[PDB]
RNA sequence: GAAUCUCUUUGCCUUUUGGCUUAGAUCAAGUGUAGUAUCUGUUCUUUGUAACA
RNA sequence: GUAUGUCUAAAGUUAGCUCUUAUUUACUAACAAACUAG
């Protein structure tokens, strides 16, 4: 009746977790003074897994009115659990790259992990440039400018200019920067949300190009905030590669502004 | 006095809460704007010095 | 006048005998069935250890809630609101010689806590037994 | 006809509504009204300020 | 130090403070605003002095005399009344 | 017909407010089950209605000129990072847009790019059906606090209540009858099975102290022998 | 009489012990080390089992890796190095109990029967078993031939934190989070003696080396036991330390705690003066909670002193050979009153 | 304060209840120690503890009867007036 | 809410106090049976030319960026 | 002057958030019949006296 | 449609409001135009 079960590596994680939670509560009750456990000690750890939710979202941990140690043990053992999240990272990606037996859910998850670090690197990366720098020094802006001036008018390049209102070759730009929209959905089966929402707008553009080619013009006027980017990160198991799924509605614009500086970049 | 533990992912008894319970720079910018836009001048003097 | 303090006051408002002796055995049967089995999962939760102790003395036997407070201290016994708890159940059924054995562990057990000490105290102050409270 | 109801309850949503527009249009007429109210209290202001200044 | 460390008792003591003040005198008047109407007398005082009226208005009948006294010692003075008015 | 195809619609002040009673309830990242309250909107724009217009720690409010004159020196120095000048004032980026908009100085069936910063359609007692629908549906699913597994064990314990009342009424019944009929007990689920009314549950009688005992044992089973008799006759 | 046992402390004094200073920082793990086990015989090398599951064996001379044990999947919590085998007894949390062969640097031996995450190793150093006990509340003992749980002991409420073997009764000298410091009898399988002057969790006991004691540790309370009878032989001062993790005591009866607030503090063991409070420098990059050290040795000769850290370092501390007792005499002897820890 | 000090404050609380209200054989071989307690003594103590405890339980009904901030059940309440003392 | 963190270990008390069954594992076969014992010009045209450790984070590291820099390409 | 009852405040939390991973994962492309639930429309209502046992 | 769960006398233990009524909407169905499950 005593059959106890060893950790094999389905249960690195479960009692990865035990261990972690059993050490972080008993460092919890041997900090605090004088307080019988009956419900509190369930509950401190929540914080603890807050934490590590912060630190997987990599918001930063506050919460008002925790105690200063409290704080001080939470944040290095969520550390310890970085530590070992990330070298297990490590390793299940030069696992995967030396081409040996990896299941399929622990590549799933190596996607999610490597994903979780990529972003993380992505927002210290953005964040070092905003704290400290820009690494650019002035100098090099204006050499940067200078040789680019010379070189716009050694060739004699006349600026792009801003698609008019009766621009000449400009449904024909429209059809191609749709054709290159349905491209993607001329043999798909499977549609969520955005992918049907755009393709009503592809069929709704290919209804309206008069009030689409007004609707993009406006938006290049006058549109500066936009919606997000979502990012998903296919697999290849040599390197992820960053997948932006950019909004519906940015798409037909992006595509027709695309065509259109492709287009007026190789006439000009 | 240790917070109730209010977090955003996991409700797990589905309590409602009270909203909030749930949720500068270098100088270097200003270094390369400016110097950018002294380079444009520096562009617009000498392009329309010779369109004359 | 939708705003959310009506939706979630709305989903607020939204939400909301004995006989014969051997019907009280079945009745036991069932609570005591309940209660250990909310007591073999969490051995734990102190409360509930307390409140089937108190069911028990509801229920007038009292070598069973005897037996019930005696295995919640040896689960935790430095939890203090566990031991007033019963010895103030042996002596709601007027038995204070089992209180004063019960009292004498609680001392010999737990010394440096104070309300252990001065609830024999007061036992012993309302008894009027002065030389023994010396 | 489905396709006509689609047309319908899909261009009633992403649509700026006859009454949506005039919701919003009487937003940014309000806005305009105090932005009118804080102009003509500043032209008062200065008005007042000249008049004290010399009259003081 | 009566002041600080001690309702009309009190007033008192903030009186005095302001006498010794007049007869040093400024950063007294700073600790007598930081304890506690204060903060407006104290502009008075200074009456540098926009940045007392301001903090003044911050922490209003008085205020908006304060103000325009502050003016009176045309563009800031419509600023300051255009404030007063967000306030109110 | 339901078309659920685009779902860009006009922010109203009931989705709004569910929204609010949503993220409350649900939280910030949670945002399919959000969208799922929501007949008429994604679980993208929901967010975005979140973090542009409902969420409350970000300010709406005028500026004042020190931040216009810091506003014009960044978007000298940052010339078109809207969303970077919204991090550097910790203010919704489209506001700050329309901020220097202003400094400096869309018909019907135009699709609109941006309706989920500006305001939210007052609904003056004038609740649609599809509103009353909607709104009854999204207090249904913000009431739905236990599980379907805490569901049916509460299903359950109720058909456990009512078959043991069931069972009394019939025995109370064959018992003004005359026929002497005891009571079912509960079967043995597992070999081992304890029941509970035949012993001590756990004989764990105290540690024996220096105190006399049986005088007290015998007024305790007098008076449990006198609460047998009481149970026999009243219960 | 309190009067007459707080000036008897004050007549008597207390020994000088040379102070500690840092001499070496080993950098090499990628998680935080949880125990060091040092050889009983060589002092060629110490092995330091982390949080990472890889075992590394160091260098006392020289702080060189030479080998890496990773026979572990799971946090590798104790390290027992045998005395008078070639063997290396690493308990890990992977519930299991895995012996390394030192002629062959493999795992021969799977001690299997234990129902939770285990904490500690104890050799019990003059017989072959091993005892090995952790978070089930109970200390299995293993013949060492045959991988039999031999002798279970029952009797501890929660998880078990270190378990020290002594060559005579009490052979089982075992610390729990129920505040208990039990002494077991092998034979009986009973407790003979259980200490109950702990509040929260012992995480420590260490064996004097030259005299049959045993020191034990609390928060902000360690205590010296005598092993003779189970009595109290010193409370040490131990205000306001922290979170002891680790004891070790030296055969010059200096005795290590090491605080989870970074602190050190060597203590004089026979006296019970805290004469020295070092700060534990982090490393360049840590979060301030990573300055605990978790574990600690001595040497065999006790001149060295080995401390695994939660910032993924080593640390190697040593003593003064220029200070004398007037250069750096230590804090002072001066016995609090407000405190019945006198 | 402490549960020290508050034992020690329910001590001083009880004595003002008996304020407000107001030998020893063993055997040879057994050893037990046969006190007698007077029958008046003993069940006034018995009617004393059940009127503590009636007393404490009406007054803790008395907290479980108010209800005046969002909340869907009766436990979800009682956390937001937990949340609600954590604001300070 | 079927699904819960662990209060305490099942305790070893409870699986000394079972009879045994006798199964002979796999991995209990008599194996290691022997107790090993110790002894006791052309670039002046262009802008640019020559003409003109450790830390503790293991997320913030040097490896750590190189590896990211490796494999996401 | 000794004390009971009722309130107010403070303190204790009193039915008082009891794990983890890739936020664990992905989101209608009909109809008819039926069931359940809800809205809206529609109609009705507002005692003395005497005798005998 | 599975897993799985639950029920099943042959054998006898001694004395504004209340209402009818229809449209709409939402969730469900191995129910229909030979086969699909955790
Ligand atoms: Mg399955």
């Amino acid at each position: 009746n005593e059959i106890v079960k060893t950790t094999t590596k389905q249960r690195l994680d479960a009692y990865y977790d035990l261990e972690l939670r059993n050490s972080v509560m008993d460092d919890i009750l041997e900090m605090m003074p004088e307080s019988i456990r009956q419900k509190k000690a369930r509950t401190i750890l929540q914080h603890l897994s807050e934490a590590w939710r912060c630190w997987k979202a990599n918001i930063p941990w506050d919460v008002p009115g925790m105690p200063a140690p409290i704080k001080k043990i939470i944040e290095r053992y969520i550390k310890s659990k970085a530590d070992a999240w990330v070298s297990a990272a490590h390793y299940n990606r030069e696992r995967i790259k030396r081409g040996a037996h990896v299941e399929k859910t622990m590549v799933k998850k190596n996607l999610g992990r490597l994903t979780r670090l990529w972003i993380k690197n992505e927002q210290e990366r953005q964040r070092q440039i905003q704290k400290n720098g820009p690494e650019i020094t002035p100098e090099e802006a204006t050499t940067i400018f200078s040789v680019m001036v010379e070189w716009l008018e050694s060739r004699s390049f006349s600026p792009i200019p801003f698609p008019p209102l009766t621009y000449k070759n400009d449904t024909k730009i429209l059809v191609l920067a749709l054709e290159d929209l349905k491209d993607v959905y001329a043999s798909k089966v499977r549609l969520n949300a955005s992918e049907r929402e755009e393709l009503a707008l592809i069929e709704e553009a290919y209804d309206n190009p008069h009030d689409t080619l007004n609707r993009i013009k406006k938006y290049l006027l006058t549109q500066r905030v936009f919606k997000p980017v979502d990012i998903t990160m296919m697999e290849n198991y040599q390197n992820i590669s960053p997948v932006y799924s950019v909004d519906p509605l940015e798409k037909i614009t992006d595509a027709y502004l695309d065509q259109y500086l492709w287009y007026e970049a190789d006439q000009r | 006095k240790i917070p109730a533990a209010v977090s955003n992912w996991k409700n797990p008894n589905g309590y409602t809460v009270a909203l909030e319970r749930r949720v500068t720079i270098n100088d270097g910018f200003m270094k390369l704007s400016e110097a950018l836009e002294n380079a444009d001048k520096k562009a617009r003097q000498e392009i329309r010095s010779k369109m004359e | 006048h939708v705003s959310a303090e009506q939706i979630l006051r709305d989903v607020y408002k939204k939400g909301q005998d004995i006989l014969d002796l051997e019907e009280l055995r079945e009745y036991q049967r069932r609570k005591r069935t309940e209660y250990e089995g909310y007591l073999k999962r969490n051995r734990l939760d102190m409360g509930q250890w307390i409140r089937y102790a108190q069911f028990e003395i509801e229920q007038h036997d009292m070598r069973r809630a005897r037996s019930i407070f005696e295995r919640a201290l040896l689960v935790d016994s430095s939890f203090i609101p566990l031991w007033i708890r019963y010895i103030d159940a042996e002596l709601k059924v007027k038995c204070i010689n089992h209180a004063r054995n019960l009292m004498n562990r609680a001392i010999s057990t737990l010394p440096r806590v104070d309300k252990l000490w001065y609830k024999y105290l007061i036992v012993e102050e309302s008894l009027n037994n002065v030389e023994i409270v010396r | 006809k489905r396709l006509a109801k689609i047309q319908q309850e899909q261009e009633d949503d992403e649509e700026l509504e006859n009454l949506r527009k005039k919701n919003l249009e009487m937003s940014q007429r309000a806005e305009m009204i105090n932005r009118s109210k804080h102009a003509q209290q500043e032209k008062a202001v200065t008005t007042d300020d000249l008049d004290n200044l010399v009259d003081q | 130090r009566g002041a600080v460390i001690g309702l009309e008792s009190r007033l008192q003591l903030w009186r005095m403070c302001i006498s010794k003040a007049e007869s040093v005198t400024r950063e007294l008047y700073q600790e007598c605003i930081q304890i506690l109407e204060f903060v407006i007398k104290f502009s008075d005082f200074e009456s540098r002095a926009r940045e007392i009226l301001a903090y003044g208005a911050k922490l209003n009948t008085e205020l908006w005399d304060s103000f325009e006294i502050f003016e009176l010692k045309d563009k800031e003075t419509y600023k300051d009344m255009l404030k007063m008015k967000k306030v109110l | 017909p339901v078309p659920i195809y685009v779902k860009g619609g006009v922010w109203t002040n009931v989705e709004d407010q569910i929204l609010k009673a949503a993220v409350q309830k649900y939280g910030t990242h949670q945002w399919s089950k959000v969208a799922s309250l929501l007949q008429k909107k994604t679980a993208r724009q929901s967010e975005l209605r979140w973090n542009e217009y409902l969420n409350p720690k970000l300010n709406f409010t005028e500026f004042s000129k020190e931040e216009d004159a810091q506003l014009l020196d960044l978007a000298r120095e940052l010339p078109n990072q809207w969303r970077t000048i919204a991090d550097m004032m910790a203010r919704p980026a489209q506001v700050c847009v329309e901020r220097y908009n202003r400094l400096l100085e869309l018909k019907v069936g135009d699709i609109n790019p941006n309706a989920e910063t500006q305001m939210a359609r007052p609904d003056n007692g004038d609740l649609e059906d599809e509103e009353k629908e909607m709104l009854a549906e999204a207090r249904a699913r913000l009431l739905n606090t236990q599980g379907k597994k805490a569901t049916r064990k509460i299903r359950e314990r109720m058909l456990e209540e009512s078959k043991r009342i069931a069972e009394l009424q019939k025995r109370r019944e064959l018992k003004q009858a005359g026929i002497n009929v005891a009571i079912k007990k509960p079967k043995k689920k597992y070999g081992t099975d304890i029941d509970y009314n035949e012993d001590i549950v756990y004989e764990q009688a105290p540690m024996p102290g220096i105190y006399d005992t049986s005088t007290e044992d015998r007024q305790i089973k007098k008076k449990f022998e006198q609460f047998e008799r009481k149970v026999n006759r009243k219960g | 009489l309190i009067v007459n046992r707080y000036e008897k402390l004050l007549s008597q004094r207390p020994e000088w012990h040379a102070p500690w200073k840092l001499s070496r920082v080993i950098n090499g793990h990628l998680g935080w080390v949880r125990c060091v086990a040092i050889d009983p015989v060589d002092n060629e090398w110490f092995i330091t089992g982390s949080n990472d599951t890889t075992m590394k064996v160091w260098d006392l001379a020289t702080g060189k890796l030479k080998t890496t044990l990773a026979g572990h999947v799971m946090t590798v919590r104790d390290v027992a190095v045998s005395d008078r085998h070639p063997y290396l007894f690493s308990v890990s949390e992977d519930k299991t109990v895995k012996c390394w062969d030192l002629e062959k640097n493999q795992i021969i031996r799977d001690y299997y029967g234990h129902l939770s995450g285990v904490r500690t190793v104890s050799i019990h150093p003059t017989l072959d078993l091993i005892a090995t006990a952790g978070r089930d509340s109970v200390i299995k003992l293993w013949d060492m031939r045959t991988r039999i749980p031999v002798i279970t002991l029952v009797g501890h409420k929660g998880p078990i934190n270190q378990v020290q073997c002594t060559p005579v009764d009490p052979q089982v000298v075992s610390s729990s989070t129920d505040a208990t410091v039990r002494l077991w009898d092998v034979v009986a399988g009973k407790t003979m003696k259980v200490l109950t002057h702990h509040k929260r969790s012992v995480r420590a006991t260490a064996l004097h080396p030259k005299e049959f004691s045993v020191a034990s540790a609390c928060t902000d309370d360690i205590r010296s036991w005598g092993l003779a009878e189970g009595s109290l032989l010193t409370n040490f001062e131990s205000e306001k330390t922290g979170i002891i993790n680790t004891l070790s005591i030296n055969q010059d009866d200096v005795l290590f705690a090491g605080g989870d607030n970074g602190v050190l503090s060597f203590y004089d063991y026979k006296s019970g003066h805290k004469y020295q409070s070092l700060a534990t420098r982090e490393m360049v990059g840590s979060l301030e909670g990573e300055r605990s050290v978790l574990c600690s040795t001595f040497d065999k000769t006790g001149l060295r002193l080995i401390t695994g850290e939660a910032d993924k370092s080593i640390k190697i501390w040593k003593q003064d050979e220029t200070a004398t007792k007037e250069s750096e005499p230590g804090l002072a002897w001066n016995p609090n009153l407000s405190a019945k820890r006198f | 304060i402490s549960y020290d000090q508050l034992a020690k404050l329910s001590y001083e609380k009880t004595l003002r209840n008996l304020a407000t209200q107001t030998k020893v054989q063993k055997d040879t071989k057994t050893g037990k120690i046969t006190i007698a307690d007077d029958d008046k003594l003993v069940n006034k103590l018995a009617v004393s503890l059940q009127s503590e405890s009636k007393k404490r339980y009406e007054a803790r009904k008395r907290q479980m009867q108010n209800a005046k901030e969002s909340f869907i059940n009766d436990k979800n309440k009682q956390f937001n007036e937990k949340l609600s003392r954590e604001s300070k | 809410t079927s699904h819960r963190p662990q209060l305490e270990a099942r305790s070893g008390a409870k699986a000394a106090a079972y009879t045994p069954t006798g199964i002979e594992h796999a991995r209990l076969l008599p194996g290691h049976t022997t107790l090993k014992y110790r002894k006791f010009s052309w670039r002046k045209g262009t802008a640019f030319g020559r003409h003109k450790g450790y830390i503790n984070d293991m997320t913030k590291s040097e490896y750590h960026q190189e590896f990211l820099h490796k494999h996401v390409r």
